[PDB]
């Protein structure tokens, strides 16, 4: 097995992107 | 019929679009995937209306079904799913308006569905629609279930045919695969340009274009090869780079002059290195896509028999020399005697006893891969390792350490096609002088498939390249293997068709 | 003297092969890299020697120094970090090896190392080699740093001399990967499919361009290197693949300048049931999480004018500025604009062109209504978009493949997003109607037969297809280049080239 | 007692503000409800862990055990309902953070908890986290299960009395 490298990514966890997102709803309570 | 259709379709469309009812509406907001509507309500029981829940959904229509006066139903398709629309007046926002959109809606439309989650008696899942809109008309005669038809329109291909999809998903899936192994293992991705003053890397004719504000022609690529290697030069170790060559050669079953292929580059590895490697890659792969390691080829299409390819590691090796001999029944000359016109001789004397065609100009290099297509890449049918090429078809790799004659090249074949190539990189820039040059006079001399003489990269190689193995894969060809295609067309979406 | 350098050495390394010594060997076996060794060992004191523990390593050599007969410091690169060599005579194979190693080896050679890991008396950590092998001569005179190499030219003619002596530049072309890699992240776990179209075509589309011509051999007629992938992409939503991208190459014949190659990189992606608001969002998400995920903040240095003039912190902290193009640009001039749609109408034509005139805002023929707009908008608007800033609802005329504003006359749902005065992002609500796409082709086309050369060719193939249905659609496309040069403070995009392109020398 | 613990409390609050980890945060994304989560995963087997699913909740924290040394059960409440949070150093970000904000957290305090969907072996229905977030601390003593005091603090009558 050839010598170890880091990956460029840091290596210390996996990539995590932010995405986009959407207020939460609750129920109509007369419904 | 179909001429007509679409006359009468235009004409109501811009009728539509004359009183006002915005046929291309800009936005409808869409709330779940037709995926997850089937998933979240599958559970129902048929017969199950839940009023209080509505959503909205959006796809293409494929079929409408009326029941009476007073129930319409639509199979709306998209994701590669497909959900019932059970349309009745009695659940629709008024009467008039469920008429109205009826009398609008065609097969191939796009339309947007607002309404709650239910099951027919039949146990069919279904939304019922508060409200249909149409998103965009289908002009033309939707198709329903030659080739050609399929590779210049493959949209309507797509449409139609499931499956098509399927072996695009599995292309992404085996170029993102690629991509993770080697940032894993330390990799750069990187860029090199696709438009060169001397093509390298590869034996090919090139395209040819002009580029203005430079007032000087230039070539497309090849390959990437010897861009990457002065970068290893310049202290990237490891470096790797999924992306479009450019042949200007013929189109076939397994060529296309623009195609896609992984080459990566690696310091202190040499060709036993890479070999591992490519295993581990490749079975690791398959494995991870179709869930084994075996998988099932037809090689002449579906009309013929198929068989299980089995990419269990560690593949079969061969030595081009070795088992050219054993396959022949016959010596031949030594290793360290390939460069002599007696070989070359003898090897034209042997094709022409055997009937294998080999074209002008009847080179060693040509007569030898020749040769080597008729006695030995037919027999690789499991992944096959074809190793040990001569140096006189392998200018670019390093002399073999105890092969005289030889290179530390290999070349891994699948189905008797060619899936990779590889090599230990020559990095004595002397050598690699004196093996251009001699490209370069064979160029001169006529022979179109010698390589041009490069400069820089000579010059950059004299700068020192650390010891180096390198190594190429065709991106389209195993994606024909994992998707059971035997045409390279099934898996580039807009092939190159004479018009 | 270089040039003697060069003779001297090369006939050397020669005599190597000649005497059987083999300076150029297949396979040495690496036991660690160097940032590993300098992690591992770093916690070493001064005077430490780990004679137990024996380590291969390899490099470059940057800088060869004798200290007296036996010792020698030798400084060995890889990977952006250092390791120093300290051999010494006493614990190398024999003396005789060590005198003839040493005598063999210069600054630059490619070398392998056996020892220990140790760390001299002033501290620094080293290597302490039993045997030291030649993996690779450096033939030339290497460079170094005080002389050399900041000359542009020679830094792109040659980046494998630039990335061995200046440590900046392999970090720009990392930051450059981390850019790629962050954005097909982000769409894959959107839904995204990575797909490949043609990067040669009949008729080049999706953008307004010279393109390059080239001739095929298979099918005996020439093809165009696309300039744009868009009308393939909305081709696939047609086919109901409802989120595609793709990072590739384009190709554009035009001018080289700091923001400006022909062959550059883009992202390009096409969304189903999506609109230009929704774009908008996705982009700052995108955009800002990018930055602040690479750089470690939202506030990235620029140097608009290179590192002799001003710096400025550009703050991608969202929501980014939104201004309206026509309303924002009237503003700026102090006066009211014609009202422009689809047709090239001269009386407007007139009144911007005297607004240019005016201004002196130049405008290289053809001064059509659209060139006009833009250079005015390029003077007016475009100069105060420091920090990201959407540039939106372009008029018709400028954008044939954007869909009409559903509530803006003669307008349309586009925007582009300017960061320190340049355009990182193109992006609209998709024009989906065949009937009104064709009218706009018809126009470009008229217009090209009328002198406008970067007009678009009418696509009848293209239109064929929104005729079976394009959904509501909106696309987008980002110049990943010129977000390198944004985010590693380079005002020139050969910086973020690896190869750029050059005349010849 | 309760007036002790309001010191302590209030204390490694500040502390945890000068040190900036902001105790306050401005914003957390709430992807479902506490009532839709319950709902949309009750036909869960004991056993099942979503691995694929990440989700965002949040709500006050009732009741806090430890079992072992890296795994610890938070009640957490909204909405009238109540749903599990199961955290186990093994499935969270890391372990160090692990240990950083189980030591943070304390009964009453509003938290946010990113996670997947799940079931323990008895059979109730759970969240395991990737990583939880202190939204707002409590710096009182929660209490737990006369009418003047429902009466003057109806937000404590609210938070402890479904009816
Ligand atoms: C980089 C190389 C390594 C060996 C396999 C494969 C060879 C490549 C040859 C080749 C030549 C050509 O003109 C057109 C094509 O579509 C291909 C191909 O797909 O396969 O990729
Ligand atoms: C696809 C587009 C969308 C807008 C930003 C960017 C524009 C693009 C224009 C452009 C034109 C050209 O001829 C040469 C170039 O290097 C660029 C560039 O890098 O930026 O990418
Ligand atoms: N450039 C080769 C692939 C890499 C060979 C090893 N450097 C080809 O096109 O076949
Ligand atoms: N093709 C555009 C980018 C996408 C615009 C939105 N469809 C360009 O080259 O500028």
């Amino acid at each position: 097995p050839m010598y170890q490298v880091k990956p460029y990514h840091g290596g210390g966890a996996p990539l995590r992107v932010e995405l986009p997102t959407c207020m939460y709803r609750l129920p109509n309570v007369h419904g | 019929d179909p001429n007509q259709y679409y006359k009468i379709r235009s004409q109501a469309i811009h009728q539509l679009k004359v009183n006002g009812e915005d046929p291309y509406p800009h936005k409808f907001h869409v709330d779940i995937s037709l995926t997850d509507f089937i998933q979240k309500y599958s559970h129902l029981q048929p017969g199950d209306h839940l009023t209080d829940i509505t959503l909205k959904v959006a796809g293409r229509i494929h079929a409408k079904r009326a029941s009476g006066g007073k129930l319409i139903f639509y199979d709306l398709r998209g994701e590669g799913v497909k959900l019932q629309v059970m349309a009745n007046s009695r659940n629709y926002k008024s009467e008039e308006e469920f008429i109205h959109i009826n009398n609008k809606l065609r097969r191939g439309d796009i339309i947007g569905v607002q309404g709650n989650p239910g099951k027919t008696k039949k146990g069919e899942l279904s939304i019922i629609p508060y409200e249909i809109t149409l998103l965009s008309p289908c002009l033309h005669m939707l198709p329903h279930l030659d080739k050609e038809t399929r590779y210049r329109q493959r949209y309507l291909d797509l449409i139609l045919n499931d499956f098509v999809r399927q072996k695009f998903i599995i292309r992404s899936k085996i170029i993102t695969y690629i991509r993770s192994f080697l940032d894993e293992l330390g990799f750069l991705e990187i860029e090199t340009p696709m438009m060169n003053i001397i093509p390298g890397g590869a034996v090919a004719k090139p395209f040819i274009t002009y580029h203005n504000e430079l007032d000087m022609n230039l070539y497309m690529r090849i390959a990437p090869e010897l861009y990457h290697k002065m970068l290893v030069v310049g202290g990237i170790d490891r470096v790797y780079e999924i992306g479009r060559q450019f042949r200007n050669e013929g189109i076939d079953l397994t060529h296309n002059p623009e195609f896609t292929t992984c080459e990566f580059y690696m310091a202190y590895a040499d060709y036993h290195d890479l070999m591992e490697i490519t295993e581990k890659m490749v079975s690791g792969m398959v494995k991870h896509i179709t869930g084994s390691y075996k998988v099932t080829y037809h090689p002449d299409g579906p009309e013929g028999q198929a068989y299980d390819v089995d990419f269990t590691p560690p593949f079969r090796r061969i030595n081009m020399v070795e088992e050219l001999e054993k396959a022949l029944g016959m010596k031949l000359p030594e290793t360290n005697l390939f460069e002599t016109e007696e070989t070359r001789k003898i090897l034209d004397d042997i094709c022409v006893a055997k009937a294998v065609e080999c074209p002008p100009p009847r080179t060693t290099a040509r007569l030898l891969d020749k040769l080597v297509g008729e006695f030995l890449e037919v027999t690789c049918i499991n992944p096959t390792f074809i190793c040990d090429h001569p140096q006189i078809m392998s200018p670019l790799a390093k002399w073999h350490r105890s092969k005289e004659g030889l290179t530390e090249r290999f070349e891994l074949f699948v189905m008797k096609k060619e899936i990779c190539n590889a090599y230990t990189e020559l990095n004595d820039p002397m050598r690699q002088r004196q093996l251009f040059e001699e490209q370069a006079k064979a160029k001169a001399a006529g022979d179109d498939e010698a390589m041009f003489i490069d400069e820089n990269f000579c010059t950059a190689l004299e700068y020192g390249l650390p010891p180096t193995a390198g190594w190429g894969m065709g991106i389209d060809r195993v994606a024909m293997f994992l998707t059971d295609s035997n045409n390279i067309k099934e898996v580039l979406l807009f092939p190159a068709m004479k018009p």
